[PDB]
């Protein structure tokens, strides 16, 4: 932060004779860009990690005819609670949650206007909710889902019609792999305070081309 | 989306197709199995027979087992039926349907999905239906959607001579 | 609401390429070079090949130092 | 290197390589729709010999030069980085 | 020509409600906007000229046939929309109550067909795809 | 069998196609150049536009020189016209016709030919050509033939 010298500026007018959080930027030789962003909660800030490919935004059309539309991502950002917010190269936005819910928006405008954004939300049990601003889209067929349970350890599977598999164990660990290959594991890790052994919720996000 | 192994071609028919070595008798056995008429009398049956003939001649190397074979084979037939089910454009919907049934044939989860194809193979299968049946989609749409040139006969009642104002009386 | 605001921020960031200097110091080799020196270097090389002075290194450095304002402020 | 090729193309008016159709045909037709097919091909109906006869007649004769698997199964020196780039590419 | 709004009942049962002008001979004649109704159920609502229905207007028959468009001398002429009792509609040019020139036919299922029309024939109507 | 360079698309139209980096804008430019109507009113023009557009897309994917661009576009148009010139099954005659047409571009002997091209690219075509269209020959036959 500099100071503008008022006297120096007041000289140049010759009369005519006529920050709170520092972001760390990390990059991979494969082209992946990583940035740590500290979002202030509306001190305790919530750390949020943004991953993107700058070359995919520049040469959008080359990659459009090379990699599948499901992987045509411009940027993805991971919350401290697990909401993977994906930016696809065509301007749409896809949202992946830790409970199996998937949100999409082809125009990706505002959700609720108190441009008009069209949003589609698929609940983990298969029900679909779609809205275009204030009007709700009806006749949305829910995705068929099936449930299989391990009879030995009691671990319960559920794969939805959109290839969204949900893995839930008896210890509270939830593993969700979406259609795009991104896996969100809601596992747990004990923490010892210096002793008391406390319940510190953790998680893991895995993707074949992202950190 | 359902497992379509031996949905249309069984192991006996596929033994017959595998014993066929040349393309011509392959097409003949297909037309026998496809219940298609002679290709010379109907162009639609000729197109379908050519599609399934290039189905048999291609997949004859790198290797799908007769199981994965009949799987992808019924895949192509089922999406043909789905695409020709309506005359309106349904490229994206049929695309999503094909990909859903694809992952039904690529993911291991009985009794709704079987680990029949490999990952290289499954990406290749994705590469199939993308890469004519949604660009030649207009060709098959024109062929197998009861034509886009329909006739009409009109019978409408015109204006009878309206009763003019009677002369002043 | 937070998710929607993050979506809007990602929209703006995809619409506006982050040209901040510290952000430039992390970009990959090809991306760092393309946004910094590639167009001015290509123009200098074109001028050098069209003119072909006996002092090519000095001429290229002079062109870079002369036309740096046409590529550093456009960003 | 591609900087230099860009300048030479600009001076010689050489149109950039990509947005360019090419060389005609000894059984006869245009360019593309088997980059559709050679990608369409791999999901069809049956056995273990005609995909590469329809991937030597249907994947290029120039790439039909299938060497006897020497590409990647190969010992590379601890300091030979170029031999590694030649395999992944 | 002074224009009057009157409610005239014709001797044959026809009824008219609209604008009218008295000529030099004293005969009252339908000039301007008017609505005509016949005892058989055919009702017209539109413009009038020289005791003849000329210009834009709407016609409805007893059977459900509804025509809507331009008129010149008690007859379908120019652009107009004819709705059949079955729910099908035609939108195109009219010439002497004859469907001629390029037109548009929508069937009872909502499918819309485009092509030439020849009075009572429309061979080779092209389906219009809406995407 | 003649040299089809700068026959249907000249250098200016090709440069216009080159400035169109996106698929949709390039499809619009091709529709403007080929004098084709809107794809929503006729399916034949839509099929032709899609064919040429995807052709340019994959030709982007590989990479060559502009005279090759015009030669390939004009040869595609000519052989499509030949394939649709008659309603009878005419796969092999167009086959051999353009087989002869190759040598008018792949081997250096003027004025009947010119060496604009390479063997690898040729064989690539032999490949892609006999892969697709004479397989889909009936599809275009049912559409563009009386």
């Amino acid at each position: 932060p500099e100071v503008i010298n008022s006297e120096l500026e007041a000289m140049m007018n010759i009369p005519s004779a006529m920050p709170t959080f520092q972001n760390l930027n990390v990059s991979c030789p494969s082209g992946l860009l990583l940035t740590f962003i500290g979002q202030e909660s509306t001190p305790t800030r919530n750390l949020m990690i943004r991953q993107s490919y700058p070359q995919r935004l520049k040469h959008y059309e080359f990659y459009k005819a090379v990699m599948p539309p499901l992987e045509q991502e411009a940027s993805r950002v991971v919350t401290s609670q697990g909401t993977v917010i994906k930016y696809m190269l065509d301007g749409s936005t896809q949202i992946l949650f830790a409970d199996g819910a998937v949100s999409s928006s082809p125009d990706s405008g505002p959700v609720y206007t108190s441009h008009i954004g069209t949003w589609f939300t698929t609940t983990p049990d298969g029900r679909r909710i779609g809205t275009k601003g204030l009007e709700k889209i009806e006749d949305l067929k829910p995705y068929l889902f099936f449930q299989a349970t391990d009879p030995i350890n009691g671990t319960v599977m559920t794969t939805r019609e959109d290839k969204v598999i949900i893995v839930e164990k008896k210890d509270g660990t939830r593993v969700v792999d979406h259609a795009d290959g991104t896996r969100i594991t809601t596992f747990y890790q004990v923490y010892e305070d210096h002793t008391v052994t406390r319940q510190v919720k953790c998680m893991r996000i895995e993707s074949s081309h992202y950190a | 989306p359902r497992i379509c192994m031996w949905k249309y071609l069984d192991i006996h028919s596929m033994h017959r197709l595998e014993k066929a070595a040349t393309v011509e008798k392959m097409r003949e056995v297909l037309a026998e199995l496809l219940e298609l008429g002679f290709p010379e009398q109907s162009l639609r049956d000729a197109i379908i027979l050519d599609l399934f003939s290039h189905a048999l001649i291609f997949c004859r190397q790198q290797g799908f087992s007769p199981e994965q074979t009949s799987a992808a084979c019924a895949m192509l037939q089922d999406l043909h039926k789905a695409c020709v089910a309506t005359p309106l454009g349904n490229v994206e919907e049929c695309y999503r349907y094909f990909t859903s049934v694809l992952f039904c044939h690529g993911i291991r989860r009985p009794p709704f999905s079987i680990d029949l194809f490999k990952e290289e193979q499954l990406l290749a299968l994705a590469d199939y239906v993308v890469n004519t049946y949604f660009r030649h989609f207009k060709l098959y749409k024109y062929v197998f959607t009861p034509q886009v040139r329909l006739d009409l006969s009109l019978t409408y009642t015109g204006l009878q001579p309206l009763t003019l104002w009677p002369e002043e009386k | 609401d937070s998710v929607e605001r993050i979506v809007e921020n990602e929209k703006i960031n995809a619409e506006k390429s982050s040209k901040q200097k510290v952000d430039l110091q992390s970009l990959p080799t090809r991306a760092y070079l393309d946004q910094t020196v590639v167009p001015i270097l290509l123009q200098g090389l074109a001028v050098l090949a069209k003119e072909r002075p006996p002092n090519p290194i000095e001429f290229l450095a002079s062109y870079l130092l002369k036309n740096k304002a046409q590529f550093e402020d456009r960003n | 290197h591609c900087m230099v090729e860009q300048v030479v193309a600009t001076e010689e008016d050489l149109i950039p390589p990509s947005l360019v159709e090419p060389a005609p045909r000894a059984d006869g037709l245009d360019y593309r729709i088997a980059a559709h097919i050679v990608s369409i091909l791999p999901s069809l109906c049956l056995s273990e010999k005609e995909k590469k006869n329809l991937r030597e007649i249907f994947l290029t004769e120039g790439e039909s030069e299938s060497k006897a698997l020497p590409k990647g199964p190969l010992l590379l020196n601890y300091h030979d980085a170029h031999a590694h780039k030649k395999y992944a590419l | 020509s002074e224009v009057y709004k009157i409610k005239f009942i014709f001797p044959n049962g026809d009824t008219y409600d609209g604008d009218c002008t008295r000529t030099t001979s004293g005969i009252c004649e339908r000039n301007g906007t008017g609505t005509h109704t016949t005892p058989n159920g055919i009702v017209y609502t539109g413009s009038w000229k020289d005791d003849k229905m000329n210009g834009f207007g709407r016609l409805e028959h007893f059977s459900g046939a509804v025509y809507e468009g331009q008129f010149k001398d008690n007859m379908f002429h120019g652009l107009g929309t004819y709705t059949f009792p079955t729910g099908a509609k035609y939108t195109g040019n009219f010439n002497e109550n004859r469907v001629e020139g390029e037109g548009e036919y929508t069937d009872t299922q909502g499918l819309q067909w485009c092509g030439n029309f020849h009075f009572t024939a429309a061979p080779g109507l092209k389906l219009k795809l809406y995407m």
